[PDB]
């Protein structure tokens, strides 16, 4: 049955008690006594002096103490090494001291015939100084620590509350528990006892019944204690469990909390006296490990992504990486920089918001070049902003070639609006492509340049592109050279080679190419189904190769896929109609944007998407994070873009003011009301009337109305604010309310 | 990417909560010496004491703030079997009306959204549920209890549904902390049919057979369906579709061991995206999601 212990006046010395005594300064060990074989009782020292000096009773129960510490002229001796024997042989039960006067000492031990069981000796500096409960067995051997005369026992079946001054006089109260019987410091009237896996809590001055019943666990509880530095709390430890559960008796409910200090069986936990709720727990493969046990946490968020969480009393905090790296951290933060650096906001040309948004995402990359081109289109001209779908829905004149002619007017002209919208066709109707590869030779694009040739047929001019790419910046014109096996054979070297490399390649543009040229006649569903390639070229090689049929297909298709997924990128396809609202509500369901959501809503819609329960929702939301933020100027201006872009929002509704004589509105002589000419109000200062005519200013600001909401008195706005800068009172004589600090 | 710090404040007793208001600059913690007192962030980011004063009798566990539009007040729970208000006046606060009905300890109180008026929730360990009213802004000293809810069961924890759309009903969730050895839900919502006028018994989680400690909703933000976090002995995320009470297509999400321990507390952010979770193991554990739509931790705090 070991356990452990620190030394009561050194927080760092600390002893293993085991077969062999182990004494380790906070592990190093400082001594180790195996001079005690088959240890039954252990007891400490309350003196100081000496310095690890123990007292120990073992089967025999004799009264010896034992010490591990190192003194050059220990002022006690004569009982260090001391050895007490009973008057019969009674197997040692308990042990125990009182720290109120350490001179006096008891121990308990098994049944002898009619003996001393309570007996109790002073250890000096031959027989019990103290002694009561003959032939019976003591259970527990515990002294009072507030009355030096007092004491509490635990018979066979009962405890009894007796007295050092007169040994007769006891009072004994009857009990199922009286194993781990004490009392904490704090608590002087709460007592404690066990019952194998179940514990009974009693009352001092109520010491006739239990007081509290707890619930009986399976295996025995093993160890219970007090917390040494904290107020209501106690711990029971049990047998072969790695959590020690726990009870709260702060309440006059008890909360019940287990705390596993270890992941093996420990055999006893101790918890250190001087430490402050620092608990360590002992295991029979000699590891020890000190496990402070910490109490409930509390939580709460805040609108700057700030985290505030109070563990115990102090209070703490948690930031937002601030490392400028990384995934931008949480969409809340990435939001707040976006409106601090007026986000969507600037639309004199579109494309700019992309860098505006801060870090590259090829998400926010397809839609704001999209929302670029459609409103690039209708300014030169359900035009732009209905998709392919809407434009492609009607396609007709589109003939297919079983062989390419190898080396863009001819398309329907309805099918080259695609084109244009797709980013190739320039605005004007030239079918050179030209202006377009050149800046993609420019921006280093070298393999999307190539496969826009090949799809555009100059299969020399791409060699010429691949060629100058591998120039500058090895693989490149590999590829290149090996390119020119393209034929119409059956059995082809270069075809199977290609068939078999078409999935060994890496860059995917080099991989569609290598599918297109081994493409079988007919089918290409190996290049429009890329999913590693952009959409927007895929879209556009199927409106510019494949009939009328072969594309309401893939349009449909690749239409609800990106519906199902959410890619922002199919706005193009999509278009801003119920359709691109589905796709937007996808997108906000996973990403949880909405500057995304509402700027893109508002950029050009017809009076049927904004009538949406959904498109007002986002909007709402977005400008009551804006209120989170404290962001009111980013907000104003905001309502200013919906406003002019959106008829359908009414803006707030607030006070207007009423003559007294007509009873109707002033808002539309200056001084006169409008309604039938009878005077307006006047400032309580100028005593002139009101009024305001309803480059050169008509209506400055210091002119304007202004009242307390509380007086219903008012003046000009100057005025006003002159009075109550120097004073703080109403303006008007007679008047008592502070008008001013109302509201600041 | 979570890194904490330590904030410059001193107390005496333990406290059991902090709650901002809905800006960032005032929180309101309860002290164990039945103290609660409010704080005040300043402009140079330091945080002030402006005010304290002991409750009533029980022990406050819970401190709840109010949206600015209705002025500033604040509900406690305690064991005396009574629910509290308190109102600015400038500041000495004043009590101004103790919604005292409840038999029984009253674990926990909520305060309703703003888009539907001044409402708060409590329930107590008999296991009844009190929704309250104001239908007087200017005076504070008038409430109305309107609904009682049977829980035929404990309470833990509540939580209302942020989402304001005009589709969705009311919504409320009741947990439970009862360990009795047969197994039941103890996560129940119930919604609120305008024709009938009264709250019903919705959707319940039968997969919760252990007690429950927290509840939370997180806000919609634009969404299309509802986010629910369950405190128990792991941290789970369940997602109710909509389809008497809407039909609720329900399935998990995620499902959290990494505490060895039991959850007690669960919060979520202003977008709702990132999950705080605080347990026995003396650690928090913040949850956020990746791109493959998977459910990760992100920090662990001590
Ligand atoms: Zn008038
Ligand atoms: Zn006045
Ligand atoms: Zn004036
Ligand atoms: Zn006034």
């Amino acid at each position: 049955k070991p356990d452990i212990l620190w030394a009561p006046h050194h927080v760092d010395r600390f002893v293993v008690c085991d077969s062999e005594l182990s004494l380790y300064h906070v592990a190093t060990l400082l001594s180790i006594n195996s001079d005690t074989p088959y240890m039954k009782c252990v007891a400490w020292y309350l003196n100081y002096d000496p310095e690890c000096l123990l007292a120990v009773g073992q089967a025999n129960g004799r009264v010896v103490l034992t010490s591990l510490g190192q003194d050059h002229n220990s002022k006690f001796k004569d009982l260090i090494g001391k050895e007490f024997v009973p008057k019969h042989a009674r197997q040692c039960n308990t042990l125990a001291w009182n720290p109120l006067d350490s001179n006096w000492l008891a121990a308990g031990l098994d049944k002898h015939r009619a003996d001393f069981s309570v007996l109790i000796w002073d250890i000096c500096s031959t027989k019990p100084l103290y002694e009561l409960g003959q032939n019976d067995a003591c259970l527990s051997l515990c002294w009072l620590p507030r009355d030096q005369k007092l004491l509490l026992a635990g018979m066979h079946r009962n405890l009894a509350i007796f007295d050092l001054r007169n040994t007769s006089q006891k009072m004994f109260v009857n009990t199922k528990a009286v194993q781990g019987v004490t009392v904490d410091p704090y608590f002087h009237d709460r007592v404690a006892s066990f019952y194998e896996g179940q514990v009974a809590i009693w009352d001092l001055r109520k010491f006739e019944k239990p007081v509290l019943t707890l619930t009986e666990q399976p295996k025995p509880l093993t160890k219970v204690a007090w917390c040494p530095t904290r107020t209501g709390l106690l711990a029971t430890l049990t047998r072969d469990s790695n959590i020690i559960r726990l009870y709260d008796m702060q309440h006059t409910t008890i909360i019940e909390r287990s705390v596993q200090p270890c992941d093996n069986y420990i055999a006893s936990f101790a918890w250190h006296p001087t430490s402050q709720n620092r608990m360590i727990v002992v295991t029979p493969n000699r590891t020890m490990s000190d496990f402070t046990v910490f109490e409930r946490i509390s939580l709460a968020w805040s609108p700057i992504t700030s985290l505030m969480w109070a563990c115990g009393r102090h209070l703490y905090e948690c930031t937002e990486e601030e490392n400028d790296n990384s995934l931008e951290k949480d969409i809340a933060t990435k939001m707040r920089l976006r409106a601090l650096s007026r986000y969507g906001l600037d639309t004199e040309q579109v494309w700019r918001n992309h860098i505006l948004a801060g870090n590259e995402d090829p998400q926010l990359k397809s839609l704001w070049y999209t929302l670029h081109f459609m409103k690039q289109y209708t300014e030169d001209m359900s035009l732009v902003y209905a998709g392919i779908k809407s434009i492609v829905k009607s396609s007709l004149g589109m003939v297919e070639s079983s062989r390419h002619n190898w080396s863009i007017q001819n398309l329907n002209e309805e099918r080259i609006l695609a084109l244009q919208l797709c980013g190739w066709i320039k605005k004007g109707t030239d079918v050179d492509v030209g202006p377009f590869l050149n800046s993609l030779v420019q921006e280093g694009e070298w393999e999307r340049a190539a496969a826009v040739a090949l799809f555009n047929l100059d299969i020399r001019r791409a060699i010429q592109i691949l060629n100058e790419g591998a120039s500058s910046e090895l693989n490149l014109n590999v590829v290149a050279m090996a390119l020119s096996g393209y034929t119409d054979e059956k059995n082809s070297l270069w075809r199977e080679m290609c068939s078999t490399l078409r999935l060994q390649l890496n860059n995917p543009y080099l991989c569609v190419m290598f599918a297109f040229l081994t493409s079988e006649t007919g089918s290409y569903d190996g290049v429009l189904y890329e999913n590693k390639v952009a959409v927007r070229d895929r879209v556009a090689f199927a409106c510019k190769f494949l009939s009328d049929t072969q594309l309401n297909r893939y349009i449909e298709k690749l239409t609800n896929e990106m519906k199902e997924a959410g890619n922002l990128e199919g706005i193009l396809l999509t278009g801003l109609t119920k359709d691109g609202v589905d796709l937007m509500e996808s997108y906000v369901d996973r990403t949880g944007d909405v500057q995304t959501a509402s700027y893109c809503m508002l950029q050009g819609s017809p009076l049927d998407v904004l009538k949406d329960e959904r498109v007002q929702y986002w909007i709402e939301n977005y400008r009551n994070l804006l209120d989170a933020w404290r962001f009111w100027h980013k907000r104003a201006e905001f309502d200013i873009h919906r406003s002019k872009l959106d008829p359908s929002s009414k803006p707030l509704a607030q006070v207007f003011v009423s003559c007294n004589f007509c009873g109707k509105s002033i808002s539309y002589k200056v001084t006169s009301c409008p309604g039938c000419r009878k005077p307006l109000p006047r400032c309580a200062l100028c005593l002139i009337n009101m009024g305001t005519p309803v480059d050169k200013k008509l209506a400055q600001f210091n002119n304007w109305f202004t009242w307390c909401h509380n007086c219903r008195h008012g003046g000009h706005a100057g005025h006003m604010l002159s009075w109550f800068r120097d004073h703080a009172e109403c303006p008007v004589s007679a008047c008592t309310c502070k008008c001013m600090q109302l509201d600041t | 990417m979570f890194v904490a710090r330590s904030i410059a404040a001193d107390h005496k007793d333990l406290i059991h909560d902090v709650s901002f208001d809905f800006h960032g600059r005032r929180m309101a913690t309860c002290s164990s010496d039945q103290s609660v007192k409010v704080w005040d962030k300043s402009e140079s980011g330091d945080w002030h004491c402006t005010a304290s004063w002991k409750t009533h009798s029980g022990s406050v566990w819970r401190v709840t703030w109010a949206h600015p539009e209705f002025g500033q007040v604040l509900a406690s729970c305690s064991f005396d079997r009574t629910a509290a208000v308190w109102e600015e006046i400038v500041s000495h606060w004043v009590k101004r009306t103790t919604l005292v009905d409840s038999r029984t300890s009253v674990t926990d109180v909520k305060f309703a959204p703003k888009h539907m008026g001044l409402m708060l929730a409590t329930c107590s360990a008999d296991g009844i549920v009190r929704i309250y009213e104001a239908p007087d802004v200017m005076n504070l000293s008038q409430w109305s209890l309107q609904h009682e809810i049977s829980c035929k069961l404990s309470c833990s924890c509540i939580s209302w549904n942020p989402s304001s759309s005009r589709a969705h009903s009311p919504m409320i969730a009741v947990g439970s902390d009862d360990s009795s050895p047969n197994a039941m839900a103890k996560v129940q919502i119930f919604e609120y049919n305008e024709n009938t006028r009264k709250y019903a018994k919705a959707e319940t989680l039968m997969t919760v057979t252990d007690p429950v400690h927290d509840i939370a909703f997180a806000p919609n933000l634009g969404r299309s369906f509802h986010i629910l976090a369950i405190a128990t002995k792991d941290v789970r995320i369940f997602t109710l579709k909509p389809v008497g009470p809407t039909k609720f297509e329900i399935h998990i999400v995620a499902q959290f061991d990494n505490h060895n321990s039991q959850v007690w507390r669960v919060s979520w952010n202003i977008t709702g995206t990132v999950l705080a979770s605080s347990g026995d193991d003396g650690c928090v554990r913040l949850w956020k999601a990746n791109y493959m739509d998977n459910w990760k931790c992100t920090g662990i705090l001590k």
